[PDB]
This record gives structure tokens, C-alpha cells and sequence, in this order.
């Protein structure tokens, strides 16, 4: 019976219920309870973790990317709602260069680095809220 | 049945007969007795009994009884119901039927209000078949006027809520009709019933009159006995209800409106 | 000559001897049209006035529609309460001479009525209903555009005020009797400030409103119980306890009311258990509020329910502390009293 | 002031209190259903501070990149706003307080940059013009988290080419139903920390990290600062 | 105005202009209250129609060139009706609406667009 068993990748979690043996996916030789101490942290393959619950109890273990930190008393998982992607600045810097331009059109033509231009100008839009 | 085209000219003239002779005036220059000019006269129609009846015929009819409808017509001016003569009729009669000029401009020909237009005799006044089947007209109207508002945003709703005012919205267009082409028992319950029982959920709302003109065309070809039996007997039974189920069947199975 | 101090006069029904509760020599006005029982509701009181407190009623009717009248003395008639009412008609057909002196030809009857000592005096208590004063008025203000008075204000008789305090006034709790009275009032225009509804309001001692909604609910009757409104609802004549808990029921009723848009747009998936409590609770109140009359019995089959005062002060008081909070909704339709429902509830 | 348009002004009058009063119950509604969703994403942030208190913990002893500390040069801000109008000038406010900060900056003869995220900011802000690395816009109420991990993602990398130096969360963290703060908090700390406890009772035999000796250290925390990014953006959504 | 007099295609002109007219007389306390962007795009469609409509429906007259100054026109019923059963038609929805004052027929329309 392992204490608790925990993943956070979005507004709720899913726990596991007194999990009688602790096998996972890309075990690495430490799979069982509490060791005394966990040995490391690793990328577990985004193959779902087969985990038996307590009874070896099977449940949909479908993850998409999994980090797992065993401990004396806890077992927390870091894993991901999407497909996990190690540095995805590519697709990042993609997004950002067709979305902005397309979208900003002249608002990236006219690009005015100066922030502090036309205060006042600023303070007409304040004076406009202050407007009924 | 007796109908008068207008009461509010008869008023005017009253007016200008009693304002020759100087009678005292009073509020819009009407003389003294304005409400019992029309009380005298729309008191008049009214169910006698079959006793009265016989002593006036001295016996010449026996076990019948008779009636007088009547349907007076008032013009307002600029939508004041608050008026003097509207508010002195209003109390008189048993009901009221409200035509609106904005409806009028905005697509609906018979243009009724049915909001606050009411009937004081109600459900005791139609057949059984019409008594049977008028309830779900009026529960969807009042639900769409309940949700009327909500029409732009409507996603958010549960689907309950969304089915009631898309059914609003198709019973609502279903109430239009032509003028000089009076309907009969028999097509005013046959469109009833398959209003009521959802067979238009289908239907597009904007060809709501060609779909209902068409269904009643096929059935008084196709179905004209049934139709006899109903509009001369007007009884609802177990095997009529049948008949019409399986004649919109057979419509909506082959067709194209 | 006349020496009163506030008496309560108990007609039997729940809600209104809950939250409106009468006295004998007020004037009362009724709010609502047709299609809420109006009529099975005034032949209740006929029924439970005689019943209870040995007594006669008076109808006069102002200005009343013939086909309505003939109706209404037909089902009198098969409701078997003819034999204790009188009658006096006056129709719209008729000259509005006729239409305005009727008040007084009813009310001559009443007093009648309430000064004939039975052994050991004491009098009598008797009612009297007038279809429509609101008519009444209208009859005063032709009458005075027939002789040529003078117009008042806005197009009212010069004198109003004086005739309805004639009329009025004489509905009394005298020292030997009693004289209350129900009157139907219509509003013109949807104006309150209306010179005719604001010299009705000067003597009104409670207001009942009749609403459509509750009657295509399927509760009768109908009356509403957040706009009906009294002038005896107070700590002190009507008893403390009475008012807290009238006090209660109407704000829970409030807040089902202002709640009762969101559970009807958005249903009732939203979660939080208070307010759910609070609905069960108004739900079970609205129905609780319904009673069998004795009007019915003979088109119904079920027999009616004089239920007194203090046991619905006890069920409302129980109801409200939690102590019913297992008992089935549906437990407490036309149920009349407060124990009736438990073993209605264990007959289930 | 004739009659016939004062009937017609009351009439319509109802009718918009109709439609604006099914405008409030929506809201009050979609209010609710926020009030849970941040009340579940309050335990994703206390696991999160959890995580980030376990590594931290779990080395503390090597520095990490983010660590680093030199003279600001034209740091870049993020900016989250709305998509639709009617918000009650909350958007308007949080522009006037970040325009004031960066016109001080600029005083301060540092130039800013920033990104966009709502509707109402990208027409505001570039109609005056201004300085932008990337921007999104109609995300939609609780929008995927892939959707913006490109402008947190763009000026991360802009801080390691060394453009730019720090960069301060600006939205309205929520207080009460009425009152909502335009809050400019900073975002890239350095990520300090400082456990005391802990440490006696676990933590003594740590871990071999054997994946990621040291590596591991900045995925964690690009989750972690991706994780109160969509914290002050459904933040944000509650308050709007 | 009856379908037997006028014929068919008349009377479904006139009936829809009307009514996209009646619409649009209502919609001005809405936009006042909350923004235009608030109403959905059937009505924004409405109210252009609506414009251009009010617009279209002027010309310049014979009579009355001493207070203008500008050429008298005269208009055939088929010019009107064509026109008109375009525009309801969603054709003519990128022109703008200054082009359709004092300007007559339909084809004039197009010219004097072009010539802003």
C-alpha cells in the first residue's frame, strides 16, 4: 500500500488510492514502495505508466510525458495535459511571426519603438475614461 | 352574427348630435351618458333559453335555443388604449383581441397580440378536438415570450431551454395566414397536431407556410373522408387520432412541400 | 357607539389567516380578473362564515355583466349555498341611477342582519361583497356630468371623497355586531396615483391579490403570498409568534423568487447546497399553502378542511425549524391540516 | 416631452433592461463557474509551489542560468488584457498604470517592449503604437495552455540572447467580486529561495539526478513560470 | 398594393423592404446602450441595408434645380424595382452609402462609386 500517488498537469489531478505496489512505466530498477529514499528523477517515456492500484487495480494511465518523484511518504508526478516537447521555441517562434504580422498589419508596419510618446495623448484616452 | 366596422365614428357623431343641443360637456367634449350608449346596445347580444324561446313562439319551436354574436371595431390613436370611449368599451365586452402596427410592419399578417389579448368565456366555446389540442399552442408561445430576449446568446443555455425556444420560434411563424382563404376545422386541427407533436422540428422556420400549405393541400386530396367525418362531427376519438398520425406519416415519407 | 378593540375573524383558510389575517369591521379589497377562482373562493367564505360564526352574507353587485351574474347564480345553486346569501343585481344595461344607489340597497340588508339578537344578544356577524366599486365611482362621476356639476381636478366628480366615505364608514364593528366586507377594486390606467384608486386606499384594512401565475401552476387558490399585505400583521395584536413567522415564510419565499430565474435559465446544476435547502423549502411551502374547500366536495369528491389557526401556526412553525425536512413534497397537496400530511406522507 | 414618446422610451427602456439583465445572470452565472475553476487551480498552484520548493531544496548548492544578475537594458514587459468591450475599464486601468511605469523607465532611459494578449490591448496600445516580440488574440475563456506558450516562450529566449533583461507580470489579480487590482509584479525573479526547514528531517540523500544532473533544473522552471503565467491569465478571465 | 394588381414580385419587394426598415427602427437603443460591436452580424447587415435603403430612395428632381443646382432626373418603375430586388439581394453591400444620395438610378449609383 503506497501512502499517496499524485499528477499535476491541469486544474485537477488525478490521485491514485493505495496503490499495493508501485510499478511504472520505465521503472529503472527502483519499482516497488519506499525504497528509503527515491533514487533520482527521470523522463519517463510518454508511454502510459502501467501502474496497479491497490488489489493491482489497472486505470487509464495514458500520459503525455511523465516526471516522477518517489519519496519516503510521497510519490508526485509531473506530467503533461499535451504532448510534451523539449525546447518547442521553434513552433513557438512560428506561431508568434505569422499570427502577430497577420494580425497587427499596420500595427507591425508602423512598429513606433517609443513607449513614453504622446503622454499626454495617453492621458486624453485617461481623461476620456474619466468621460461618463 | 352582427359586426359593426366602427364604434368610434357612431361616438363622434353622438358627440357632435348631443355638443348641437348643448348638453353639459364633459372630458374630450363627451356629453353625460357615453357608456350607456354602447352598454345598451352590446348588452344585446346574448344565449336565450329554450323556454324563452318557446313562449315567445308560442309553442311553433320546441327544444331549440338561439344566439347573437357580435364583434364591435374600435380605432385608437397612437396606441392610447387609455383613451375615454376604448376604456368604456373594454369593460363592456368579454374579451379583447389587440392588433399592433409594429407587428403589422414587421411581417406578421394577422398581427395579433397575443400577450394581452384575452378571451373571458374560454376553452368552453370550441369543439373537443380544438379544446384537446389548443394547451400546447399556448404553452409555447408564453415560453418563447419568456425567452424571447435571450435569442443572441443562446449556446451558453442548457438544450432544454434552446428546444423551447426553437420551438417558440417555428409556432410563431405557423400562426400566419392569407386573407380571403378562411381555414376549416379539420386543417386548422390536423396543422395543430403536427405542430404539437414535433414533426416540424425538422423544418427550416422561414418555410414554415410553404410546409403547412402544402401538408394541408395533400390531406384534403388524399385524406377528404376523414376530413368530412371531423368537420361534421368534431368529435376526437382514439381512430381519428391514428388517421392523422398516419396521414403525416405518409405526407412527410413522400413528398417534397 | 361603536366600541372595538382588534378581534381576529378566523375564516378558516391557511394562507390568509396566516398572512393576511382579517378583523371584524375591516374592508378588504381584492386585486385579480377572471380565471383564478374568484367566485369559488367568495363561495368559500359564504360557506365557512356560516359554518363557523353562525353567519348571513350579502351580495350586491355594481354594474355587473348578465351573462356573469347568470352563471354565478346557477353555480351557487348546484354548490348547495344558495340557501344562506342574498342577492342584489344591478346590470350595465341600466341607467347609472341604478348602477350607484345598489351599494346601499346591500348594505341595508347587512345591517338587518347583524342587529337581530338571537337569545342571550349577541348579535350576529355577516358579510357583504361588492362586485366592483371601482364601477361605482364611474356611476357617481356620470351621474354628476348628468346634473352639470362642475368637473374636478382631472375629469372626477367635484364631489368623490364625501360619497365613498358615505359608504364606507358604515362598515363598522359595533358594540351588538359585526360588519366586515370584501370588495373587488380595479386600478385605471396602472395608476396608483389615480385620484379614484387613492380614495379607495384611505379605508382599506387589508389587500388580497389573486395572481394567474400561481393559477396555471395548478395551486389553488392562487393568492399571492409576497404582494397581499395587512394592517393587523403586527407583534402585537395578532401575537408574537405569528409574526416572526409569517416574517420567515415571506422572506423565503423572496429569495426562491429571486432565485428562481437562474434555476429556470440555467437549471438547477449549479452547486451549493444552501440554496437548494431554501428551494426544497419554498416548494414545500407553496404547496402547503393549497387546501381542500367545501365548495368542491360535490364535483371533486374529497372532502373540504376548516383547518384552525393554531395548527397551522404549528406546521409552519415546524416546517420552517427543519423537523419535516423528510417528508415528500408531493405529501403536502390539498392536504388541510399539518398532522393530515404525516399520515398522508406514511400512507405513501 | 409629448406622450407618445415617452410611452415609447419606457417601452424600450424595458425591452434593454430585458436584454441587460440576461447579460447579468450569463455573467453571474460564467461567475460560478470561474469561482470553481480558480478554486481548482488554487491546488495546482500550491503544487506548484511545492515542486518548486523540492528542487530548490534538491539543489540549491549549483547556480542556475536564470540566476544571473546585470544592468537592466530595454526589458520587455507581458501584457494581458481582454477580447470584448464592456468590462468596466478595468483593461483601461491596468494600460494607464503600465504606461506610467514604463514612461518611468523610459526616464529612467530605458526603453520597454511588451506583448499582447487581449483584443483590447493589441487595438489600444498599437493604435498609439509601441514595441511587440508576439501576440495572440481571441484565446477564448480557459484556453489551452499550447496556444500561448509562444510569447512566454519568445521573450524567455529573448532574455537569453541577452536583449532583454526582466519582465513583470501586469494583470488585475482578484480581491473581492468588485474590487480587482492592476497588479505589475515582476515574473523572472532569478528564481531565489531559501528553505530552512526540511532539511534536518529529508533531503540529506537527495537524488543521483542521474537523467539530469543539473538539466532538469530549467524545464522545471519553464513549467513553473508557464504555470503562474496561466494562473494570472484565468486570473484575469475571473476578474474580467 | 395587392398581389393581384401590382403582381407578384412587387409585392415581395415592397413587403421586405419594409420590414428590414421596421427592424432597424428598433435596434437604435441597443446600440446606444452597449456597443455596436455587441449586436450580431444579421443585424449589422440590417442596418447598413437600412442606410443604403434611407439613401436610395432620393433623386434629384426637374422642378427643384434652383435651390441644388443639379440636373432633374426621371426614374421608370422597372429601373426601381431592379434596383431594388439587387440591393435586398446583398449585391451592392461594398459600395458606400454617400453614393447613393441624390443620385437615381441604379447604374448612376455605379458611376458615381467609381468616381469616389
Amino acid at each position: 500500500a503506497t501512502m499517496q500517488c499524485d499528477v499535476v498537469s491541469v486544474k485537477e489531478s488525478i490521485y491514485s488510492g493505495a496503490v499495493t505496489m508501485l510499478i511504472a512505466k520505465g521503472a529503472g530498477g527502483e519499482l516497488g514502495i519506499l525504497p528509503g529514499h527515491a533514487p533520482l528523477v527521470t523522463l519517463l517515456q510518454p508511454g502510459p505508466i502501467r501502474v496497479l492500484l491497490e488489489n493491482g487495480t489497472e486505470e487509464i494511465v495514458y500520459v503525455s510525458g511523465g516526471v516522477l518523484e518517489v519519496q519516503p511518504h510521497v510519490v508526485t508526478v509531473l506530467a503533461d495535459t499535451a504532448i510534451r516537447a523539449d525546447n518547442l521555441d521553434e513552433a513557438a517562434i512560428l506561431e508568434a511571426r505569422k499570427n502577430a504580422e497577420q494580425l497587427l498589419a499596420n500595427q507591425k508596419s508602423d512598429l513606433d519603438s517609443a513607449a513614453a510618446l504622446a503622454a499626454l495623448a495617453e492621458t486624453a484616452a485617461q481623461l476620456e475614461t474619466i468621460r461618463k | 352574427l352582427i359586426i359593426y366596422d366602427d364604434l368610434s365614428k357612431q361616438a363622434v357623431a353622438y358627440r357632435q348630435i348631443s355638443l348641437l343641443l348643448r348638453r353639459p360637456p364633459g372630458r374630450e367634449a363627451y356629453p353625460g351618458d357615453v357608456f350607456y350608449l354602447h352598454s345598451r346596445l352590446l348588452e344585446r347580444a346574448s344565449r336565450v333559453s329554450a323556454e324563452y324561446v318557446e313562449k315567445f313562439t308560442n309553442g311553433a319551436v320546441t327544444g331549440k335555443t338561439g344566439s347573437l354574436t357580435a364583434l364591435p371595431i374600435i380605432e385608437t390613436q397612437a396606441g392610447d388604449v387609455s383613451a375615454f370611449v376604448p376604456t368604456n368599451v373594454i369593460s363592456i365586452t368579454d374579451g379583447q383581441i389587440f392588433l399592433e402596427t409594429s407587428l403589422f410592419n414587421a411581417g406578421i399578417r394577422p398581427a395579433v397580440n397575443a400577450g394581452i389579448s384575452v378571451s373571458r368565456v374560454g376553452g368552453s366555446a370550441q369543439t373537443k378536438i380544438i379544446k384537446k389540442l389548443s394547451g400546447g399552442i399556448r404553452t409555447a408561445l408564453a415560453q418563447y415570450r419568456e425567452l424571447a430576449a435571450f435569442a443572441q446568446f443562446a449556446s451558453d443555455l442548457d438544450e432544454a431551454t434552446r428546444k423551447q425556444l426553437e420551438h417558440g420560434q417555428r409556432v410563431t411563424e405557423l400562426m400566419k395566414q392569407k386573407q380571403y382563404a378562411p381555414y376549416s376545422i379539420a386543417d386548422q386541427a390536423v396543422s395543430v397536431y403536427a405542430s404539437n407533436e414535433g414533426y416540424m422540428a425538422d423544418v427550416e422556420v422561414k418555410k414554415i407556410v410553404d410546409f403547412d400549405a402544402a401538408l394541408i393541400a395533400y390531406f384534403r386530396s388524399e385524406y377528404a373522408p376523414l376530413m368530412k367525418q371531423i368537420d361534421e362531427t368534431g368529435d376526437y376519438n382514439k381512430d381519428i387520432e391514428a388517421a392523422i398520425k398516419a396521414g403525416i406519416e405518409s405526407f412527410k415519407a413522400t413528398q417534397t412541400y | 357607539e361603536q366600541a372595538a378593540s382588534t378581534d381576529l375573524l378566523e375564516t378558516g383558510i391557511k394562507v390568509i389567516d396566516l398572512l393576511c389575517p382579517f378583523a371584524k369591521g375591516g374592508k378588504v379589497g381584492l386585486f385579480g380578473g377572471a380565471g383564478v377562482g374568484k367566485t369559488v373562493n367568495m363561495m368559500e367564505l359564504i360557506n365557512n362564515i356560516a359554518k363557523a360564526h353562525s353567519g348571513l352574507s350579502v351580495f350586491a353587485g355594481v354594474g355587473e355583466r348578465t351573462r356573469e351574474g347568470n352563471d354565478f347564480y346557477h353555480e351557487m345553486k348546484d354548490s348547495n349555498v344558495l340557501d344562506k346569501v342574498a342577492m342584489v343585481y344591478g346590470q350595465m344595461n341600466e341607467p347609472p341611477g341604478n348602477r350607484l344607489r345598489v351599494a346601499l340597497t346591500g348594505l341595508t340588508m347587512a345591517e338587518y342582519f347583524r342587529d337581530e339578537k338571537d337569545e342571550n344578544g349577541k348579535g350576529r356577524d355577516v358579510l357583504l361583497f361588492v362586485d366592483n366599486i371601482y364601477r361605482y365611482t364611474l356611476a357617481g362621476t356620470e351621474v354628476s356630468a348628468l346634473l352639470g356639476r362642475m368637473p374636478s381636478a382631472v375629469g372626477y366628480q367635484p364631489t368623490l371623497a364625501e360619497e365613498m366615505g358615505v359608504l364606507q364608514e358604515r362598515i363598522t364593528s359595533t358594540k351588538s355586531g359585526s360588519i366586515t366586507s370584501i370588495q373587488a377594486v380595479y386600478v385605471p390606467a396602472d395608476d396608483l396615483t389615480d385620484p379614484s384608486p387613492a380614495t379607495t386606499f384611505a379605508h382599506l384594512d387589508a389587500t388580497v391579490v389573486l395572481s394567474r401565475d400561481i393559477a396555471s401552476s395548478g395551486i389553488y387558490p392562487a393568492i399571492d403570498p409576497l404582494d397581499s399585505t395587512s394592517r393587523q400583521l403586527d407583534p402585537l395584536v395578532v401575537g408574537q409568534e405569528h409574526y416572526e413567522i409569517a416574517r420567515a415564510v415571506q422572506n423565503v419565499l423572496q429569495r426562491y423568487k429571486e432565485l428562481k430565474d437562474i434555476i429556470a435559465i440555467l437549471g438547477m446544476d449549479e452547486l451549493a447546497e444552501e440554496d437548494k435547502l431554501v428551494v426544497y423549502r419554498a416548494r414545500k411551502i407553496q404547496r402547503f399553502f393549497s387546501q381542500p374547500f367545501h365548495v368542491a366536495e360535490v364535483f371533486t369528491g374529497a372532502p373540504g378542511k376548516l383547518v384552525p389557526l393554531k395548527e397551522t401556526i404549528r406546521g409552519f412553525k415546524g416546517l420552517l425549524a427543519g423537523e419535516y425536512d423528510h417528508i415528500p413534497e408531493q405529501a403536502f397537496y390539498m392536504v388541510g391540516g399539518i398532522d393530515e400530511v404525516i399520515a398522508k406522507a406514511e400512507k405513501l | 416631452a409629448n406622450l407618445k414618446e415617452i410611452r415609447a422610451k419606457v417601452a424600450s427602456i424595458k425591452s434593454t433592461q430585458k436584454i441587460t439583465r440576461a447579460m447579468q445572470m450569463v455573467a453571474a452565472s460564467k461567475m460560478r463557474r470561474a469561482q470553481e475553476r480558480m478554486a481548482q487551480g488554487r491546488p495546482y498552484a500550491d503544487n506548484m509551489r511545492r515542486v518548486i520548493a523540492h528542487l530548490v531544496q534538491a539543489n540549491p548548492e549549483y547556480k542556475h542560468r536564470y540566476m544571473v544578475d546585470r544592468p537592466v537594458k530595454r526589458v520587455g514587459y507581458i501584457i494581458v488584457s481582454s477580447d470584448r468591450g464592456l468590462a468596466g475599464g478595468l483593461n483601461i486601468n491596468l494600460f494607464k498604470k503600465v504606461v506610467q511605469h514604463v514612461k518611468a523607465q523610459q526616464e529612467q532611459s530605458i526603453e520597454v517592449q511588451f506583448a499582447l494578449i487581449g483584443q483590447k490591448a493589441v487595438s489600444f496600445f498599437k493604435n498609439y503604437g509601441g514595441k511587440v516580440l508576439g501576440a495572440t488574440t481571441q484565446i477564448g475563456d480557459a484556453p489551452s495552455l499550447e496556444q500561448l506558450t509562444g510569447s512566454v516562450q519568445v521573450m524567455l529566449d529573448a532574455f537569453d540572447k541577452g536583449e532583454l533583461d526582466r519582465i513583470y507580470l501586469v494583470s488585475n489579480g482578484f480581491v473581492n467580486a468588485m474590487t480587482q487590482k492592476p497588479k505589475v509584479e515582476q515574473l523572472v525573479p532569478l528564481a531565489p529561495a531559501e528553505e530552512g526547514d526540511d532539511l534536518n528531517r529529508t533531503y540529506g540523500w537527495d537524488y543521483i539526478y542521474e537523467p539530469e544532473a543539473e538539466e532538469l533544473l530549467n524545464g522545471l522552471l519553464v513549467r513553473y513560470i508557464e504555470s503562474m503565467v496561466y494562473q494570472g491569465v484565468i486570473e484575469n478571465v475571473a476578474c474580467e
